[PDB]
DNA sequence: AAACCTTCCCATCAGGGGAAGGTC
DNA sequence: GACCTTCCCCTGATGGGAAGGTTTATAAT
């Protein structure tokens, strides 16, 4: 029923015609009859009847004669729902201007007139005039002037000479104002005069003028003629328990500005003077001004309260009230919550709903499934039946629940998992049932926490929560293509339990058939578990052609390792069950298994290998008592010895041998060594404790102390909790920093004293506060990252650029640490790429670089790649989907619909929470030095010149798996090109972050202390002295000559004087600028720059999310350019791309770009919809701009369409937009 | 708790987040954001629009669901309709275009 | 600073103040001019005539006698009849004797007995306005005439102005001026029936106003200058006392009401004890002023105070009972008893719950609730008019079962049910309506539909139906 | 805040009339 | 059978009352 929202300036005349009254009266409901009043607020004449299709006087109340005005009253007696439609209107007395246009930070108003602001707020206060439309005469068109500038004044010229004071003069002066022959002068003036200056607001004025103009709506419009009301019903002044009404702030602040403006009309007509109506006409204009925006001007509080009420513009923006808390999060029918728990026997697809609460959740369902089975007369009888629960309502929810999809989420929701969709189990009780390995990717525990669940309606909403949010269906991470689903404590523990050995074990080195007989063995209580037994085991593995061929064979084995075999699946090997099976092994052991069976076979085995873990790690004991922690009987000595090697550092200090903050030093590294001895003390006492005799002589093994098996397998216990556990536990620092000369030296078992408890109360609070409170930073990060990426979905099947990113591994310092396969794997290529030698294909044009071209390519000594990123891609409003990539819940390529802009936004937002001598060559290969200036010196060696040089090694492989750098001025031993030994020291010389730190890396922020580029080759050359700061001229080669820079001399430079340096070269030390980086490099390169830097701060932990995802970010960065030229040519970069490109296609000159780098709270400011820039952004703003020029929303997004409740236009709404926007416009 | 049709909220047409237990949950944008990054796209819709806002929405999908008809017909969010009302009360005039 | 009230608090400081000389100085001004604009209605037969008729309706029970008048310059009942025939002493001598040569010097004394009976401003009003009425119908003929040669007729404006100044009455200037032959002359031929017959409307008014066109325009002429010379007076006046305004007005701070409307509300009361105020007395300004500034402060408080707006004597009655409660506070020792200013008051007994029951204020929707949260007023408010879905869908349920009821029982009582019930159809209809178009009247329908309701009433056919009730 | 006064809207009372009832 | 007294419904009066409006004189900045 519409396709389009248009947002233009509202005319006094326009007004008038929504409005269905003029309020007169101040007044509201009567005082005694409760009924509205003649021309009031609330007068059901001006707006609407009070009953439903009933009048005010009460002469018509059939539902027959409905369009109709009683004479009576004048209340068309209508559906009373009408009372919310009705609008009104106020005829104001004297004019008064739009706070909107005269207080937003680009006073409409104000650069309307080239006037400056505290001009105008002076005009309106009444404390000057203005003069307007003189001629020819001694003044201007637009002049101030005071009193006695006023007083003798109309004597020199009576007519012609027109003066005004304050709203009238604002007025009158847009109107006889010329926006078009004005505009034809400010052409010019932009033209000749050069000195930015004199383009500062010209270059933003002309526009300002020129849009004006082609929205059509006139400048007169500026100031409110006719003030239009708010209707009743969104404003009610509705009764409540007690007798007393609750009423809105709307109302008071209405009823003051009809107040003043009768006051004034009855002053105007009754014969007044100047003091007192110029003081009621500013009364006027801070009433409606308080009206339209409280809070710009002085606040007027409201009644009986202090609290200053709320205006019309307050119930739009922030994250309270409209557009955030309103059309973007809403309330829900058909939903719940409750407390979750356990529910290991459900499968990974299913999960416990409480009996009560899917009676009460289907209840809908419910009665009409009973009044069709015959069961219940009509829908209040059903009613009635489920109200007494009668039995049979029970097996009634059972049909309807059957295979009927529900959604499950957690309270924080970080990434897309947390809603996910399961089979419902009806079960009694009332705790909400989670399948155990589900409760990684919600990350949630069962310590108290709540979920909430969500019943789809449409046939639709149950297909795609079976086909797109069940559970079985997300197993893989978008984020990365590591399994979501990995066995927790529980499992991890018992598997690592029964796939020990010990050495003595009952009946062990013996030979069985197989798992049956195995198992056999250990239930009957005859063998043990750990024995060393060696079996058959018949291991399947399809080869050939594919064509499954069970080869059956002994092999060496555990009596556990060949049971838990009989949960493995077909095509898996045996090698999967031989070892530890620790956290870190099952869950690769489930990847293969995904990647070679399937999903339908991934699936059944994590659910089988979860029931079998938790069983066998329930009977197998393990627990933990005080007797279990070994406090090494070394610890008193290890103690008492580094307690005693500082009492010669005291006495080195007390006499003059070392100052402060020398030993100061001299303790903590004492202390920081020390403790080593007594954290190994118990370590290497732990990890090889019990001690039996092998069939009859003493060994030591894998020791089986119950808190140690915790921490091999994963389950729970990590390694510091262990140190922590049986040692003491270290040394905290203050506040400051300053760690204490004072460590603990007693453990955790022993008991902690007084003293010792404060030091951990301080490193206790600060962790738990900085945590605590960094919740609101990461969701602040993501959430800018969502309003920067929504509308980026895949649509378009080939961009058609052969551009690609050039991939090369991170390998940095001594080994490397992510591998080009990685930063590769499912991406596509850019250029054919050969084997080490030229004109060869070991890869076409573009394919996707799925797991066999990844192992084919790592043959060869290929370690650079050209692959297809979205930073650069041929495509209009979107991106194509082979740029992409393929990662997914699926190996398969990225799907044409789905919405990457969102789910990378999470990707990136889920793993904020959180964050917070010479060189000795390794491997044997060949020293590569890479752009380096040598020069022999006495010692016959070389040495380097150049501060950058890069240290490869070029093995008999031809790669590189090493890159140091070497400072100037560096001792060097073999030179480019030479053989090494293993590890030969090729170098020498005498050397003398977190989410706060991503944020600033996305926002694009100048660095402190930025290092100048160079813009062209050629030798560089000094220049003027010391004035200021310095200066620096650029000498090019060939070309033109007229570059040059001013930079300081307070500043030290690193370049070399006579010696040639190209475009993009370390003028200086110090950070780097991005904008800087785009322009004397490329788009290539700074993209290249922010995804190796972004990765570094979640590389430090545990954090792993494919380049793609952040390469998104970067692309949406510079969807702004800047143009160069004009060209034939009459901003956005893919509109000004295709609009001039059409016309170069065309003999036409084109126009040359350059792309601006914009933050993602910046880039997210500029956007073809301006609602959803309202939605976040500053709306007040926002609305003001994009209303002034007239501006036309086609929503052509997501988060526009879920304001208006429309399919959103991705994934299923893409297709249904799909079938719609082919004819349309078509 | 738990909830299927409850009240109303007068000004805004959303279901009561009060009473205690017997009102609707709170769907925030983080789980529109979690919908969105799925295909699905009728789940979302008739949770902003037949769950909270429409006053048609409510009535027709309850009497659909009884009728064993699962089918949605969305409409217009009340809560947009009241925004229309507070952004052209002011001195904007925001409007709807073809059909 | 910035807010509005400073340019209103510096505003005053500028025009000194005025005690014991502004006063009785600037008043005699302001009297000195209603004393020119005074006897600007001393000549004006038009008053004469229409106060004749608002004087004989005062002894025929229409107009009261100290309704019309103030006083007399010359609260005596008596002083009335002993000036109703006197001042006639001049009314028949100047009148029927322009039989108009020593008629010029009898008018003056004819005119002095008019400015000795002060009338009300009510009056007075309507005969300013009636010299304004009589000006801009003369006038009225003047730009008539004026187009219709200047601006038509192509004719220099002062060849009009030397021919008109001085006439003003008679066509001797307009047909005297065809034998200029000037290029206007040969113009002045067509428009000779706007500017004839124009001073139908314009000489007439000489009989009328017993007055040449001319002093018509004297009069007004230096009645402005008296009206100007008041106003001018006056706007000083309250200039000055100003301050007094606000030294009011800032006795009522939490009154539901900004201060700046409050000292607005008492400077009109200001201007209102300023043009009902007489120098002669003595009684200083102060004092005066100052009943009518509070006064309207206080009832305007009245007035916009409750967002639901309450009749004036409501309020005082209910601070009124605020205030026996209060000084009571000290007596009963906490405080007096709902059924104890019953006595107190003169008011009686049993509507001080209602008064106290209505005395409640509206509570702003955004009010924040418990916990200090966000949470709002406006958050945890209902909405009782909408019926829920569980009802709706009985209404569609019910909709059909009758539908197939009725269309189970014979056609006559179908369309008869259908009839009487709104049922399918616009407004249900009446019994002699149903049988107006059924051919057969009364008592036919009313038979049927007994029959019919019985036919339903009766089992195996009401099942369906008979569920729907449940009570 | 009190004091005297006009307009309007109330929800009710003498008065008229159209017949109505009952008898010297 | 009339004549007198009686029994109920419209006109319009007109008592009652809530709701408004105008003044108030020591001076009062
Ligand atoms: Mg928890
Ligand atoms: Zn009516
Ligand atoms: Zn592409």
């Amino acid at each position: 029923e519409f396709d389009a929202i248009k947002i233009a300036l509202a005319s006094p005349d326009m007004i008038r015609s929504w409005s269905f009254g003029e309020v007169k009266k101040p007044e509201t409901i009567n005082y005694r009859t409760f009924k509205p009043e003649r021309d009031g607020l609330f007068c059901a004449r001006i707006f609407g009847p009070v009953k439903d299709y009933e009048c005010l006087c009460g002469k018509y109340k059939r539902l027959k004669h409905r369009g109709v005005i009683c004479e009576k009253c004048g209340v068309e007696v209508t559906q009373t729902k009408v009372r919310r439609e009705r609008m009104g209107h106020i005829e104001l007395a004297s004019p008064t201007a739009h706070i909107w246009f005269l207080k937003s930070l680009p006073s409409r108003i104000g650069l309307l007139l080239d006037m400056p602001l505290r001009d105008i707020e002076r005009v309106l206060y009444f404390e000057s005039y203005v003069v307007i439309e003189g001629g020819m005469t001694n003044l201007e068109r637009q002049q101030i002037l005071t009193e006695e500038q006023y007083l003798d004044a109309l004597e020199e010229f009576g007519d012609e000479f027109d003066a005004k004071m304050g709203a009238e003069a604002i007025q009158a002066l847009l109107k006889s104002m010329d926006l078009e022959q004005e505009c034809e002068q400010l052409r010019e003036e932009l033209n000749e005069t050069n000195s930015e200056t004199k383009r500062k607001k010209l270059t933003k004025r002309i526009k300002l003028l020129e849009a004006f103009v082609q929205s059509g709506n006139k400048p007169e419009w500026m100031i409110l003629t006719v003030l239009p009301v708010l209707p009743p019903d969104l404003r009610p002044l509705v009764p409540l328990d007690g007798g007393r009404f609750a009423t809105s702030d709307l109302n008071d602040l209405y009823r003051r500005v009809i107040n003043r403006n009768n006051r004034l009309k009855r002053l105007l007509d009754l014969a007044a003077p100047d003091i007192i109506v110029r003081n009621e006409k500013r009364m006027l204009q801070e009433a409606v001004d308080a009206l339209l925006d409280n809070g710009r001007r002085g606040r007027a509080i409201t009644g009986s309260n202090k609290r200053p009420l709320k205006s019309l513009a307050d119930m739009i923006k922030g994250k309270q009230g409209r557009f955030r808390q309103n059309l973007l999060g809403k309330r829900v029918d058909y939903s719940g919550r409750s407390v979750i728990t356990v529910g290991p026997y459900l499968r990974l697809h299913q999960c416990g709903l409480p009996k009560k609460m899917a009676l009460e959740l289907f209840k809908p369902f419910i009665y009409g499934k009973l009044e069709l089975r015959g069961l219940a007369t009509t829908i209040k009888a059903a009613k009635k039946m489920v109200e007494r629960e009668e039995a049979v309502v029970w097996d009634i929810l059972d049909e309807v629940i059957r295979e009927h999809p529900v959604l499950l989420n957690r309270a924080p929701t970080l990434h897309r998992l947390g809603i996910q969709a399961f089979e419902p189990v009806l079960i009694e009780g009332k705790a909400i049932q989670l399948h155990p390995l589900v409760c990684a990717a919600y990350n949630a525990d069962f310590d108290g926490d709540q979920m909430a669940v969500h019943v789809p309606l449409t046939l639709e909403a149950q297909l795609e929560a079976r086909a797109l949010m069940m559970s079985t269906n997300n197993i893989l991470s978008p984020a990365n293509g590591e399994p979501i689903i990995v066995p927790s404590q529980d499992v991890v523990l018992g598997l690592y339990y029964m796939t020990r050995d010990c050495v003595n074990a009952k009946g062990e080195g013996m030979v069985l058939t197989g798992p049956k007989e195995a198992e056999r063995l250990y239930r009957s209580g005859l063998a043990s578990l750990h024995a060393r037994v060696k079996v058959r085991i018949t291991e399947y593995e399809k080869d050939a052609n594919g064509e499954l061929v069970a080869k059956t064979s002994l092999k060496d084995t555990t009596v556990g390792r060949a049971i838990l075999w009989m949960i493995v699946p077909k095509g898996l090997p045996y090698s999967i069950v031989n070892q530890a099976l620790g956290k870190k092994a099952i869950s690769k052991m489930l990847n293969t298994c995904y990647r070679i069976l399937g999903l339908k076979p991934t699936v059944i085995f994590a659910d089988q290998i979860m029931y079998t873990g938790f069983a066998y790690a329930a009977r197998s004991g393990a627990s933990v008592g005080i007797d279990d922690m070994v406090i090494p009987e070394k610890k008193h000595e290890i103690i008492s010895e580094a307690e005693a090697e500082v009492a010669e550092i005291q006495e080195q200090f007390q006499s003059g041998l070392v100052t402060a903050g020398e030993r100061y030093n001299k303790v903590i590294d004492i202390w920081a060594a020390a403790n080593d001895r007594v954290s190994k003390a118990m370590m290497d006492n732990l990890q090889t404790e019990t001690v039996i005799n092998r069939d009859g002589q003493e060994e030591k093994q894998v020791s089986f102390n119950s808190i140690y098996m915790m921490a091999d397998s994963g389950a729970r216990g990590s390694a510091a909790q262990i140190r922590q556990l049986a040692g003491m536990r270290g040394l905290m620092a203050k506040p400051d920093g300053s760690i204490i000369e004072t460590p603990i030296t007693a453990n955790f078992r022993e008991g902690l004293n007084v003293l010792q408890y404060f030091i951990s109360t301080h490193g206790a609070r600060k962790g738990l506060a900085d945590t605590a409170l960094k919740t609101a930073n990461s969701g602040y990060l993501t959430r800018r990252l969502v309003d920067v990426a929504q509308d980026l979905v895949v649509t378009e099947d080939d961009c058609g650029t052969h551009e690609g990113i050039m991939m090369t591994p991170v390998i940095e310092g001594g080994d490397v640490k992510e591998p080009l396969r990685d930063r590769v794997l499912g991406r596509v290529t850019a250029e054919d790429v050969l084997k080490p030698g030229t004109a060869d294909i070991l890869v076409p044009r573009n394919t996707l670089l799925h797991e066999q071209w990844c192992d084919l390519l790592e043959e060869n000594s290929v370690d650079a790649v050209k692959v297809r990123s979205v930073v650069s891609c041929d495509t209009d409003f979107g991106v194509c989907a082979h740029c992409y990539g393929r990662d997914l819940a699926r190996g398969h390529i990225i799907n044409k619909g789905e919405a990457i802009g969102v789910i990378a936004a999470q990707s990136i937002g889920e793993p904020g929470t959180q964050l917070t001598s010479s060189i000795q060559v390794k491997n044997k290969g060949s020293i590569k030095l890479s752009n380096v200036k040598s020069v022999v010196n006495s010692s016959g060696k070389l040495v380097i010149t150049s501060r950058n040089t890069e240290l490869k090694l070029i093995d008999e492989f031809g790669r590189t798996k090493e890159s140091y750098k070497v400072p100037y001025g560096a001792v060097l031993a073999k030179g480019d090109g030479e053989q090494v030994a293993g590890g030969e020291t090729v170098a020498n010389w005498d050397p003398h972050g977190g989410l706060p730190r991503v944020a600033d890396l996305f926002e694009a922020r100048r660095p402190k202390e930025p290092a100048i580029l160079a813009e062209i080759s050629g030798i560089v050359s000094f220049g003027k002295e010391t004035k200021g700061k310095r200066r620096l001229v650029i000498t090019p080669v060939d070309g033109s000559d007229p570059y040059e820079e001013m930079i300081p001399k307070w500043r030290q430079l690193n370049v070399f004087e006579g010696e040639r340096v190209e475009r993009g070269d370390v003028i200086s030390d110090g950070p780097e600028a991005p904008h800087d980086i785009l322009r004397l490099r490329g788009v290539h390169a700074v993209t290249r720059y922010i995804v190796n830097e972004v990765q570094d701060v979640y590389r430090l932990q545990g954090v792993k999310i494919n380049d793609k995802h952040i390469e998104v970010i970067v692309r949406q960065m510079l969807r702004k350019a800047t143009i160069v030229n004009a060209g034939s040519s009459d901003v956005e970069y893919s509109r000004v791309k295709i609009a001039n490109r059409e016309l170069e296609a065309n003999g036409k000159v084109g126009a040359t770009y350059s792309r601006d780098l914009l933050g993602i709270t910046k880039a997210s400011l500029a956007t073809e919809s301006f609602i959803s820039a309202a939605s976040f952004q500053e709306t007040t703003r926002v609305l003001t701009e994009a209303a002034v020029a007239g501006k036309r929303d086609e929503l052509r997004g997501l988060k526009e369409n879920v304001i208006v409740g429309r399919l959103i236009p991705a994934g299923t709404g893409y297709a249904y937009h799909q079938d719609r926007m082919r004819r349309r416009a078509a | 708790h738990a909830r299927s049709t409850g009240s109303y909220s007068l000004v805004t047409q959303q279901p009561l987040g009060g009473k205690a237990q017997f009102g609707g949950q709170r769907f925030g944008e983080m789980e529109v954001w979690a919908l969105e990054a799925y295909g699905a796209a009728y789940t979302l819709q008739e949770m902003l629009t037949v769950k909270s806002d429409d006053v048609n929405g409510r009535t027709k999908m309850y009497k659909n669901i009884v009728d064993g008809n699962h089918q949605m017909e969305p409409g217009m969010p009340e809560s947009f309709n009241v925004l229309l009302k507070e952004i052209r009360s002011l001195g904007i005039n925001i409007e709807l275009e073809d059909e | 600073t910035t807010d509005p009230v400073r340019m209103y608090m510096r505003e005053m400081g500028t025009v000194e103040l005025l005690t014991r000389e502004g006063e009785i100085d600037i008043a005699k001004r302001i009297e000195d001019g209603i004393n020119q604009v005074q006897c600007s209605v001393a000549e004006y037969p038009e008053a004469i005539t229409y106060l004749l008729e608002q004087y004989n309706r005062v002894e025929a029970e229409e107009a009261r006698l100290s309704d019309l008048i103030t006083g007399f310059v010359d609260i005596d009942p008596e002083l009335a009849r002993e000036k109703f025939a006197e001042l006639r002493a001049q009314y028949v001598v100047t009148r029927d004797t322009i039989k108009h040569a020593t008629a010029q010097e009898e008018i003056l004394k004819l005119s002095e007995v008019f400015k000795q009976f002060r009338l009300v401003p009510k009056q007075f009003d309507y005969l300013v306005n009636s010299m304004r009425v009589m000006m801009d119908r003369v006038r009225t003929q003047e730009r008539l005439i004026m187009k219709l040669c200047v601006e038509q007729c192509k004719m220099p404006k002062k060849n009009f102005i030397t021919l008109f100044t001085g006439n003003e009455t008679s066509d001797t200037w307009f047909n005297a001026a065809i034998a200029m032959n000037k290029p206007w002359s040969e113009k002045l031929h067509d428009v000779s029936e706007e500017v004839h017959r124009a001073l139908q409307k314009l000489q007439q008014i000489e009989e009328e106003t017993g007055l040449t066109i001319e002093q018509v325009k004297d009069i007004n002429r230096r009645m402005s200058i008296g009206e100007a010379k008041a106003r001018r007076a006056k706007k000083e006046m309250v200039e000055a006392n100003l301050r007094l305004v606000i030294s009011i007005a800032k006795k009522y701070t939490n009154r539901g009401l900004q201060f700046l409307d409050l000292i607005q509300e008492g400077n009109i009361g200001l201007m209102k004890a300023v043009d009902k105020f007489e120098y002669r007395r003595g009684y200083k300004f102060s004092t005066y002023a100052t009943w009518w500034i509070r006064q309207a402060i206080t009832r305007s408080i009245a007035d916009q105070a409750r967002t639901i707006r309450i009749p004036v004597h409501m309020i005082e009655t209910i601070n009124k009972l605020n205030r026996i409660s209060r000084q009571m506070l000290q007596e009963m020792g906490r405080e007096p008893t709902p059924e104890e200013l019953a006595e107190r008051m003169l008011m009686p007994e049993d509507k001080i719950r209602k008064v106290l029951k209505i005395a409640k204020e509206p509570i702003s929707m955004e009010t924040p609730i418990g916990d200090d949260e966000d949470s709002h007023l406006g958050d945890f408010i209902e909405d009782t008019t909408l019926e829920l879905p569980l009802d709706s869908a009985t209404t569609e349920s019910l909709r059909a079962a009758t539908h197939d009821v009725l269309a189970g029982l014979t056609a006559r009582e179908a369309k008869v049910l259908r009839m009487r019930f709104g049922i399918d159809m616009n407004t249900d209809y009446t019994l002699e309506e149903v049988g107006k178009q059924f051919d057969v009247t009364r008592e036919r329908i009313r038979q049927i539909e007994a029959k019919a309701l019985r036919k339903l009433r009766h089992p195996s056919r009401s099942e369906v139906l008979r569920s729907f009730l449940d009570d």
